[PDB]
């Protein structure tokens, strides 16, 4: 956000439409390998539960 | 002999290191080994959290 931000404030204003699809796409891939991050499951184990 | 000089090593190698190098340097503060939970480790984590807060908000300040 602030690599895009700071673009903004020299004028350039290159994104919107055919420029902001890169952010855009490149935002969601971030995200993806976060969720491979906290992988597995199934342990169950709680404070409510114990 | 065996162990001296500067050979190869792997992975597995560098993490048993530091485990005996923690267990050991709390024989020297606190004079014994049980170790059933580990303050060193908690003590330095609260420094790295400093530093990074430091530089987030170093950062911060170039952006504007």
């Amino acid at each position: 956000g602030g690599m895009v931000a700071m673009v903004f404030a020299s004028g350039s204003h290159v994104f919107g439409g055919i420029g902001s699809i890169f952010p855009l796409f490149m935002m969601v891939g971030i995200m993806m390998m976060m969720f491979r991050g906290m992988g597995g499951g199934q342990q169950q184990m709680s404070r409510p539960k114990l | 002999g065996s162990g001296y000089g500067l050979g190869l090593s792997t992975r597995t190698q560098v993490t048993g290191y530091q485990f005996l190098a923690r267990r050991t340097a709390m024989a020297l503060t606190r004079w014994r080994v049980r170790m059933e939970i580990e303050p060193g480790r908690r003590q330095t984590l609260a420094v790295v959290a400093s530093v990074s807060a430091a530089l987030v908000i170093c950062l911060g300040a170039l952006l504007w």
